[PDB]
């Protein structure tokens, strides 16, 4: 075979062969559940407050109508591979305008520990619904990237929920 | 510049020994440069965007006693000149978190986003 080496050069790497003195998916690779519901997963602030959420994992999303489909399967994929167990497996809440949620939906379904909260990634009531505290990793994307076209617009959501959460 | 220059060097006011530095990317025409040749002693400006803060520390925003923001009133997009007026506040509390900001704003909720900024 070959060796997969993570030195700082080529030749200190040319140096190996000289010096020698249900309960998953379909596949096996990844977990999978049933088709949910979109009324199953939408929560309400109360809702998801009752629901405790420790270690977890919250999605901030800047989307629309007009925005383009980001695609999220790729992004949730290897959150529930079979390389832990699924005590192990992570929480997962969108945060966003429901708009893009349904959009996205039809592709977001077959997933387990997955829940949708329609409303603001800025709303600092709907961030302490989710418990971005308690929160592992707090993902902030945009899907109007690639419609503005201008500095003052690009990234300026996500640099306004970063700083609202840091305050 | 000129509704802001009369309220600001205006005699009911006490006399204000400070000077107004302006920082603004695109260079003026030659009414603004007469404006500048009236008000000498008083008013310098220098080109440059507030994104850079190598064009902060030109203009010697850390020494200055207090920046201001003037937002366009008649805007085609409340919002995007609200976000223009948003990111702006963002780079100079980025450079410098110890200065006081003088800023007008177009709506209310777009005051707790300026609240979102920590210093
Ligand atoms: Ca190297
Ligand atoms: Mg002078």
């Amino acid at each position: 075979t070959l060796g997969f080496f993570i030195a700082s050069d080529a030749k200190e790497v040319k140096r190996a062969f000289f010096y020698c003195k249900k309960k998953y998916d379909s596949t096996g690779m990844f977990h999978w559940c049933a088709p949910k519901e979109i009324e199953k997963v939408i929560l309400t602030r109360s809702e998801a407050a009752m629901t405790v959420l420790s270690g977890h994992v919250v999605v901030c999303i800047f989307g629309d109508v007009s925005s383009a489909l980001i695609g999220l399967r790729n992004l949730v994929m290897p959150l529930r591979a079979s390389n832990f167990h699924y005590h192990e497996l992570k929480h997962i809440v969108f945060v966003g305008s429901i708009e893009y949620l349904k959009r996205e939906w039809e592709t977001l379904h077959n997933f387990p520990k997955v829940s949708i909260l329609p409303g603001t990634p800025l709303s600092r009531a709907d961030l302490r619904a989710v418990n971005i505290n308690l929160c592992d990793m707090c993902v902030i994307l945009s899907a109007n990237q690639n419609n503005i076209d201008d500095t003052s617009l690009q990234d300026k959501e996500c640099i306004l929920a970063s700083l609202n959460i840091k305050s | 510049v000129s509704n802001f220059l009369k309220d600001f060097l205006h005699k009911d006011r006490d006399d204000v020994n400070v000077e107004i530095v302006f920082l603004h990317n695109i260079s003026p025409n030659l009414e603004l440069e007469a404006l500048f040749k009236r008000h000498f002693t008083q008013v310098e400006f220098y080109q440059g965007s507030v994104l850079n803060p190598h064009d902060l520390a030109r203009v010697k925003i850390e020494s200055a006693d207090a920046c201001l923001i003037l937002a366009n009133k008649y805007c085609a997009d409340p919002d995007a000149e609200d976000a223009s007026n948003i990111m702006r506040v963002i780079s100079i509390k980025n450079y410098h978190p110890k200065i006081r900001i003088i800023t007008q704003m177009l709506q209310y909720h777009n005051k707790a986003h300026l609240l979102n900024i920590p210093s």
